[PDB]
RNA sequence: CUCCGGGGAGGCGGCAAAUAUCCUUUGAUCCGGAGAUGUCUGAAUGGGGGAACCCACCUACUUUAAGGUAGGUAUUGCAACAUGAAUACAUAGUGUUGCAAGGCGAACGAGGGGAAGUGAAACAUCUCAGUACCCUUAGGAAAAGAAAUCAAUUGAGAUUCCCUCAGUAGCGGCGAGCGAACGGGGAUCAGCCCAUUAAGUUAUGUGUGUUUUAGUGGAACGCUCUGGGAAGUGCGAACGUAGAGGGUGAUAUUCCCGUACACGAAAGGGCACACAUAAUGAUGACGAGUAGGGCGAGGCACGUGAAACCUUGUCUGAAUAUGGGGGGACCAUCCUCCAAGGCUAAAUACUCCUGACUGACCGAUAGUGAACCAGUACCGUGAGGGAAAGGCGAAAAGAACCCCU
RNA sequence: GAACCCACUGUCGUUGAAAAGCCAGGGGAUGACUUGUGGAUAGGGGUGAAAGGCUAAUCAAGCCUGGUGAUAGCUGGUUCU
RNA sequence: UGAGAAGCAUGCUGGAGGUAUCAGAAGUGCGAAUGCUGACGUGAGUAACGACAAAACGGGUGAAAAACCCGUUCGCCGAAAGACCAAGGGUUCCAGUCCAACGUUAAUCGGGGCUGGGUGAGUCGACCCCUAAGGCGAGGCCGAAAGGCGUAGUCGAUGGGA
């Protein structure tokens, strides 16, 4: 499923609004992709499905802390 | 085998023209038996509870009839019949 | 209050009012008294049991509330109550309080 | 009969259970043959078997 | 002339059978509705 | 079937009445409580399968022939242990043990998705409407809840529900329509914590009160007349902390069951409080990918409108008490409060069920579809649809026997 | 040219023997043939040597339940003195 | 009896309820809606009694015989009007007894009512072993939820195996 592991972002619902104010249902989707990150503590590559905001959070906090937080939450990585 | 099941294998004898002729001319005994009895079970039960030796056992199942009593419709239960052939002249 | 199987009672309601007798059986709210409330029953012959059918007279059940306990001393209809004498619960007449006659 | 059965030991109760089951089978045979006039015996045997089973479970 | 109903027990039970109904979410809802209404026969 | 308690003349359930056996004052039937047994299918869980069927393995006791008995053998998650690749440590994987979950069911709560008929006298903005419907999930209620809140005589003090304010102020192809808040009056009333760990909640065990699961006693009317039958007429009498209700051959406070009242529990269960332990609150120690901003949407009575305020799909991004949020574009002053961490009862919503009581509610074409063997008969492959049918008599006393056939 | 598969003409039937038939003739009959059992394709979809044909005696958008008691400036009806 | 919706008294039937006056509340007056439910008329003793071969007589039983049973003649099918298997049905199978309802007439007859009886496997079929089309599917990939696909595997005869 299109669920970001780091942030939990998922597709949401909204409207296409035209020039005559006709409305139709639409979905806004996240910028989700698969990425391999190096982990020295375990000496391995970990593959995560995440967003660019998640990448920014990883850059800010470090791979070790984010991976530990996800494991504590319950994700198996 | 358990004597508890041995004493329940056999229900009762059958009285009819076919059974009478078979008993008179061939020494075959016809029994009503439990619906879930086997030929070996019936053979063992007959030998134990009648002091005779059995050569072969034949079995058949007749389905119960559907009866209408007044406005109510019911069905009778199925019956199993065993033909037991004794050796030479016995019983 | 109870009218027992062997009690002697007097009829207070119906066509037999004023007649006394002995109870023969009590069931539900109906009681039969010996020689009272007779009917003529037409019986059809029965093949299996023989007993050629014929007209037979038998007692018909009466409602319990139509009979009352008969008091020996006064020969008058009375009512029954309950009293604990010694260690046994006993029936008594409400009119006099004496224990109900045992028969 | 329940009081009489209570005093008996487990072995005696089991032996009487076997005897009563055999008696029940024989009663069924007799009723099927139609030579028995009284029918309360089968009910007595069945209830005695039930009593013996209950007493055995209680004791063990 | 040939009419619509050509019976066959194996097909009948494989299509409308009890296990067939239990196999799917919608079939379980069908069984629930029939139980709530009190049908004497839930399935063919 | 067994035991405990109640009760004392009958009883072997009903359509469905009968004979026959039969059981019962060494106490039956029956009523209340606690135990024993409880085949097969069904989440079904040893494998399979067209539900109530077919087939198989392991252990232990018996067995002599080709059997019996008693257990165990599903998946997923978590924990401990053992074993263990590419690959050297490792890791993945594999296995054993222990614990937990799945399913069903009336309505009410919360959350994810989400129409159209219709109205606008056409119709696309709008309305219908966050309604119908699908999906996930908790409890006896849920949710919310202790101000980065309102107000503006410079005051009020957490949530929730009812009456007003008011069809007012506003929104709107300024159409049709939608529709607040402040302030006041009530119901209820409660605050407590962030790792030296609070209130509150849950399970077990003990004690003090209370209420339930059978039951017992319970007053007092005679004569006369009509009548098939008296409870109805006429004459008089009694009880009433009792003249509620039902029945009895027609209308009964004194004929029966009862009614006010008094009394009653071997055994088991519910509730209130006190106390002794377990867990829980609780991976939480002042809140940074945070507040704020550009772009596109959604919510607020409010349709981007002078649009303040809340959520964010995407791109960005501070200060941090000498600080920061709000007071409806926005600036200055003043007032007020401290977000990016939590727990919390009552007032509130509902009835598949249990006991009692009631009705200017119906009385067999009515009232539930169904007073009766009805979700049955019957129709359809199936989802599904779906009837009609009450009344002898007080008591069967239900017509012995004769005649036509 | 039989069986088997079709349906070109005419009569009869039209509250039928039959909600599509009978009788007398007619076409293919080793093939692009006929047929049994068990499977797959589902409604704005399926399948179609193509007729808007077929999709359970129903098809220019199947059936059942729900929104629902839809709306109807239209037609009918509306009970004693 | 009154101007009306209607009121009053009484003979017969029936066998247990009814209710003045003044107030009060309504499921409060039916001829029509191709209205709804049930009963019953006219058409009328009218149409009709459903392939492809056809019946006649003697006797028997019986309340009753064109239709049943026995007998002597006649006719019809005979690559289906005969014999059998699978599918489907479920007691319709055999014997005794009965004719209210059914059988397009009658019925002593019946696939009709009631009572009893009847199916016997190492070699026939199923179960079982094996797999096709296809279904399901540990892990796995994907998707708001529901769920979709699929590996190992497991089912699945219309086929192979004494």
């Amino acid at each position: 499923s299109k669920v970001c592991q780091v942030t939990g972002k998922r597709p949401v619902v909204g409207n296409n609004v035209s020039h005559a104010n006709n409305k139709t249902k639409r979905r806004f989707e996240p910028n989700l992709h698969h990425h391999r990150f190096w982990l020295e503590s375990e000496k391995r590559f970990v593959r995560l499905r995440l967003t660019t905001k998640g990448m920014r959070i990883i850059d800010k906090l470090g791979i070790e802390k984010v991976v530990a937080d996800l494991r504590a939450q319950g994700q198996k990585i | 085998m358990n004597n508890e099941r041995i004493y329940q294998v056999l229900k009762g004898p059958v009285f009819s023209e076919k059974a009478q002729v078979l008993g008179d001319t061939a020494g075959v005994q016809v029994f009503k038996v439990d619906i879930n009895a086997t030929k070996l079970e019936i053979k063992k039960a007959v030998e134990k509870l009648f002091g005779v030796e059995v050569v072969k056992v034949n079995t058949t199942i007749t389905k119960g009839k559907t009866k209408r009593f007044g406005r109510t419709l019911g069905r009778r239960s199925d019956v199993k019949k065993a033909y037991v052939t004794l050796k030479a002249g016995q019983d | 209050a109870k009218i027992k199987k062997g009690d002697q009672v007097i009829v207070i309601a119906g066509k037999e009012k004023g007649k006394q007798g002995t109870v023969l059986s009590v069931s539900e709210d109906r009681v039969k008294v010996e020689g009272l409330n007779l009917v003529k029953k037409h019986q059809k012959p029965n093949r299996v049991t023989g007993a050629e059918g014929g007209i037979v007279t038998q007692e018909a059940s009466l409602h319990i509330s139509n009979v009352a306990i008969l008091n020996a001393t006064t020969q008058k209809a009375d009512r029954v109550g309950y009293q604990v004498i010694d260690g046994v619960k006993t029936r008594v007449y409400k009119s006099t309080g004496e224990s109900v006659a045992v028969a | 009969k329940t009081k009489d059965l209570r005093e008996k030991s487990v072995e005696e109760l089991k032996a009487l259970l076997d005897e009563q089951q055999l008696n029940q089978f024989r009663l069924r045979m007799a009723k099927a043959t139609g030579q028995l006039g009284k029918s309360h015996e089968v009910q007595v045997a069945r209830k005695t078997i039930a009593r013996i089973k209950t007493l055995l479970t209680e004791k063990q | 002339m040939k009419r619509t109903f050509q019976p066959s027990e194996l097909k009948r039970k494989r299509v409308h059978g009890f296990r067939a109904r239990m196999a799917t979410k919608a079939g379980r809802q069908v069984l629930a509705r029939r139980r709530a209404k009190g049908r004497h026969s839930l399935t063919v």
